[PDB]
């Protein structure tokens, strides 16, 4: 991950 | 410092 | 006073930028630790060797700017947070633009655009950091000019570094 | 009196819109002749079963425009000039849009465009005059409006149809 | 074909 | 066409 | 005795060949002339310029064989026909081979192949025969050992050409 | 007692399995724990909305197999460690399979893959063993048979789970 | 992420 937390948006 | 580009 | 040409911050994630290559390299993420979700362009493939992940804006009207001012917020991991960070990850990341009289729509081609300069963070975030929800933002700014094209497209190359695209804003004063 | 917002004839095919499916359907393609060099997008995947191709432009600042005017020019070729032209070949195509605020760069959802007509040309054209290079050119010209966001996108859907779209014109009065 | 002499462009 | 009649198959 | 392992002809073009780039490059074509249809991979990125494309078959099982004979069954447009003789299109196409033990699957690299031969055609299709339904089609054929893995693959780069590959037979003597 | 057909783990993370859709979906991971490589297929698009990821291996050469016996290891993480994540998000998988005479290569049908049976988990990771380096793995086998063709494949359909697929083997008993 | 520590590969 680059940023915590991180989801594919659409 | 701060940085001009042509 | 400022008047913004683009800010990526400002759309909710919606502006789509062009990643090349397609399925591989740049990715829109999102971010859910409030109401307010945090979106974002993030990369990391850290141990495949050499990459070349390029994420292009859309066109930006210049309007009656003569010179413009880029605005960028990222975050970058440390590559020592990595096994065998070196070699494998680098640190930075490469700027890029090229003016366009017209759209050029989805056609992109890599030898077109001129090199701005070599993004590098002020502050690398570390997995004792990463780990806990805390990281160290870097705010980097760069001008350019004179441009003489009615528009211009951005771009951003990924070399094998761990690089989340917070905010992009391009402006000019008046 | 007309003020064009969008010429898809001016630009040398320097304009490259947005494919979908990603690489099939439309195609931007070259047609030299007598060193007159010609662009158009077209698709003939006429026999392949059920078709859904899409076409959408780039980006159009909608500027002070209320009711804009759509002019196109193409080619359907004659479902006859196909064995199994039956069910499997179409002879229209449709013409759809979408209002934004902002440019949504790549993101394109088909969900999200309105039907302004479906475009049906006066003379198809058989493989007689195909062979000897006398293809008819129809020309349909429709409008929409009023347009109340900042820009707008066309859209051209393929639902199994051999057509080629050699040249679009948007506009106002004024 | 759609167009006659037609060939992929760049 | 690099061969006459030919169209894309699935 | 001929024993073959592979031969595109015989199944009903259902292979599916791996198409690099993905998007532009090789096609799968269709082609009605009896009732039963004639299947083939076809290229003719002509006045583009400079073409890479490559098209990879499936993991061929080498068995007990020693040493491959490879039929090719081809069509190759004069470059006379299109606008501008040469340096646009070409006359040829490249043969490539890669053994490896184990399925690589989609896993396509360039620098693993190595150059069998330039296979080109002893009759080129000219306008006149390509506007009537009357082509010319060519056969090469190019054996290659002694082969030393479980399996191997084989690979057409096209360089600019107009060809339509018909049929393909890999197969070894007894 | 038991041959094996095929082995994901066995191969260091290349057999270069097919995704689909193109890019989106499924992607293979690699992971350096302890300077042990470890080697899966892993898909996260928990938040992304309606999902259909589909996993496809490659050709299975069927050999004297009759019944053949599926063993599958994997993760699939708590929905609950996502905010947002209902309706989106899943915690199982499907497990599809088809029979063949011959190699089809990239073309992917999916009507043609016939349902085994969805595979759930009997212990989901928690984020608190996620952040840890505790995750917990399952292990799932499924039964299958007659087959009586030369080959066949198998598939693995993601409805929006964050799923990593770790191990896989398939074999028959003699 | 679906298991820590995990990269993409080739």
């Amino acid at each position: 991950s680059a940023y915590p937390d991180s989801v594919p948006f659409r | 410092a701060h940085h001009h580009h042509a | 006073k400022e008047v913004v040409l683009l800010d990526f911050a400002a759309a909710g994630g919606e502006l789509g930028w062009l990643t090349h290559p397609y399925g591989k390299g740049w990715d829109l993420m999102q971010n859910i630790m409030n109401d307010m979700p945090i979106y974002m362009y993030s990369v990391c493939n850290v141990m495949s060797g050499d990459q070349d992940n390029w994420l292009r804006t859309n066109w930006v009207y210049r309007g009656e700017a003569e010179r413009i001012f880029i605005e960028l917020k990222f975050t970058v991991r440390d590559c020592n947070s990595f096994p065998g960070g070196a070699s494998s990850c680098k640190e930075t990341f490469n700027l890029y633009y090229a003016e366009s009289d017209l759209d050029y729509g989805t056609n992109f081609q890599k030898r077109l655009f001129t090199k701005i300069d070599t993004i590098a963070p002020d502050e690398i975030t570390v997995s004792s950091d990463f780990e806990a929800r805390h990281v160290k933002l870097n705010v980097e700014e760069r001008s350019v000019g004179p441009l003489t094209r009615k528009g211009f497209y951005l771009a951003f190359q990924d070399i094998g570094a761990c690089v989340a695209l917070l905010s992009v804003r391009v402006y000019y004063k008046k």
